[PDB]
């Protein structure tokens, strides 16, 4: 009885999707194919710096005016980059529904950039990056990310090195801006309180145009990365907490046994223990991030070793159906509040080109048994080499041969 | 040689005994010697690098 995700397609190429529900407040949002995997180490730092500028300043809404219109109807604007997507994203009343889809038009296209702003966002990305460093995960994950993908775009990070954001200019911007954002490669989300046949209309007269043709034929293309298992341990003794993540590779965004390692992390001492299935696309990293005391990190790393060794060898129904009710309750959906199911929206079409029904997800999940589960867990876990990333009091944090033998149960 | 036989009745079984301790040892040396640079390769690859903050 969940209604359907109708998804349409412009000439542009913008995929213009939508979703309704009683709900009033509807999240229209902007999503674009366009991370730090798509920079070439000399534009590391475009996408976020135009994420922290694109707000500020637009060609028809000069300075600050676009923030004051969303201030007139009460709206919230919000904005994200990850290294696969960048989001722009309102959350409005659903009578405000045409104003808002024109704000998004603005901040699309027609951006301006005011070489002026471009400084003021350079000391306030530099300043953060500066005290970035504060958040440990953040840094544990970056860590993770770079050793795991050493000498692709997808060890880089979102912010960039601090070089290429102190060197940027409104052109190198521009470049990005007019290279990154074409409108085969966007989707226009909406989920609440919205009609899709309005959402269309509204999406041609402000959307329209967005640009399609590359520069001299220069249209990008991607590199399948490459999963360097290898460690990096950033020792600072002075620090109270050490934050240690170990990953394997994972398969991807189209590959659904995903489902089934979600499971796996839904069956899984050390302060926090969270389990993550960073999935990027074509690739990912399935794995841990345990924060601990420096005199016990080394027994965490054998507990969250024998547990997986445990789903690789041993794993039970009973568990495998907690795994599953548990999954089945991260299902997102209106209740979940329009933000979320906005953003899986536009997730899903810019990922699996099409939205996935919660019922295709059921189905998915109940066809998971224990036998499968402890099968593609062998497949993605057992004898795989890691990527490890430690920061903090990190000497007990065990080297390379012993974590990777411990991938191994003599025993099997 | 007879004398020589006495004094080790043993010679020729031995001989026999160090050839085939030589073609164990020409065959496990280069395989034990590989088995240890693996394990510690991952040293002798190891980068440090020092980021004073
Ligand atoms: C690790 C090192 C393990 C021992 C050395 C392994 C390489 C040599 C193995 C024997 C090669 C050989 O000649 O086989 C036939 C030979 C016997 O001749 P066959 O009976 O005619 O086959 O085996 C031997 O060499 C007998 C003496 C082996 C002594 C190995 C040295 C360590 C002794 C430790 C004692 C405690």
């Amino acid at each position: 009885s969940v209604p359907e995700t109708q998804v349409s397609i412009l000439d542009n190429g913008l995929r213009v999707a939508s979703e309704q529900s009683s709900h009033a407040t509807c999240t229209v949002g902007v999503w674009i194919d366009a991370g730090s995997r798509y920079e070439t180490e000399k534009n590391n730092g475009a996408g976020y710096f135009l994420e922290h500028l694109a707000f500020k300043g637009t060609k028809n809404r000069p300075g600050n005016a676009l923030e004051k219109e969303v201030e007139s109807i009460g709206a919230h604007l919000n904005a994200y980059s990850t290294r696969e997507h960048t989001a722009y994203l309102i959350k409005a009343l659903s009578k405000d529904l045409p104003k808002v889809v024109e704000l998004l038009a603005d901040i699309v296209q027609n951006s301006s950039l005011e070489d002026s702003q471009i400084e003021k966002e350079r000391d306030v990305i530099l300043r953060e990056m500066q005290e970035n460093d504060a958040s440990m995960q953040n840094v544990v994950f970056d860590y993770l990310h770079a050793t795991a993908f050493q000498g692709t775009p997808l060890a880089q990070a979102v912010e960039g090195p601090s070089e290429n954001v102190r060197r940027l200019s409104r052109t190198d911007l521009t470049d990005y801006l007019n290279r990154h954002y074409k409108a085969p490669r966007m989707v226009l989300a909406a989920a609440g309180g919205v009609e899709h046949q309005q959402l269309l209309d509204l999406a041609q007269k402000h959307l329209s145009s967005v640009s399609r043709v590359y520069e001299e034929d220069a249209v990008p293309g991607l590199t399948p990365c490459r999963f360097t298992g290898s460690e990096i341990r950033h020792r600072d003794d002075a620090l109270p907490l050490a934050h240690v993540a170990i990953a394997v590779e994972g398969p991807g965004w189209a590959n659904p046994d995903n489902v089934t390692l979600q499971v796996a992390n839904a069956i899984i001492l050390c302060q926090s223990f969270q389990t993550f299935n960073i999935s990027y696309s074509d690739t990912g990293l399935l794995g841990a991030h345990f924060v601990c005391d420096a005199m016990s990190i080394d027994d965490m790393v054998f507990f969250l070793q024998g547990q997986w060794m445990r789903l690789c060898t041993s794993a039970t129904e009973s568990e495998v159906t907690r795994g599953k009710n548990i999954l089945r309750n991260a299902l997102v959906s209106h209740l979940d509040g329009t933000t979320p199911v906005c953003e899986d929206i536009g997730r899903s079409l810019l990922t699996y080109g099409r939205r996935i029904p919660l019922a295709e997800w059921e189905s998915r999940i109940q066809e998971v048994d224990a036998q499968m589960l402890r099968d593609i867990c062998s497949k993605y876990f057992y004898d795989q080499c890691p990527a490890v990333a430690g920061y903090g009091p990190i000497e007990q944090l065990p080297d390379y041969n012993r974590i990777r033998s411990g991938m191994f149960w003599l025993r099997f | 040689t007879f004398l020589r036989w006495a004094s080790e009745p043993e010679h020729d079984h031995r001989k026999r005994m160090g050839l085939k301790m030589l073609l164990m040892m020409g065959l496990l040396l280069p395989l034990t010697y590989a088995m240890k640079r693996h394990k510690w390769s991952v040293l002798k690859s190891r980068k440090l690098a020092y980021r004073p903050p």
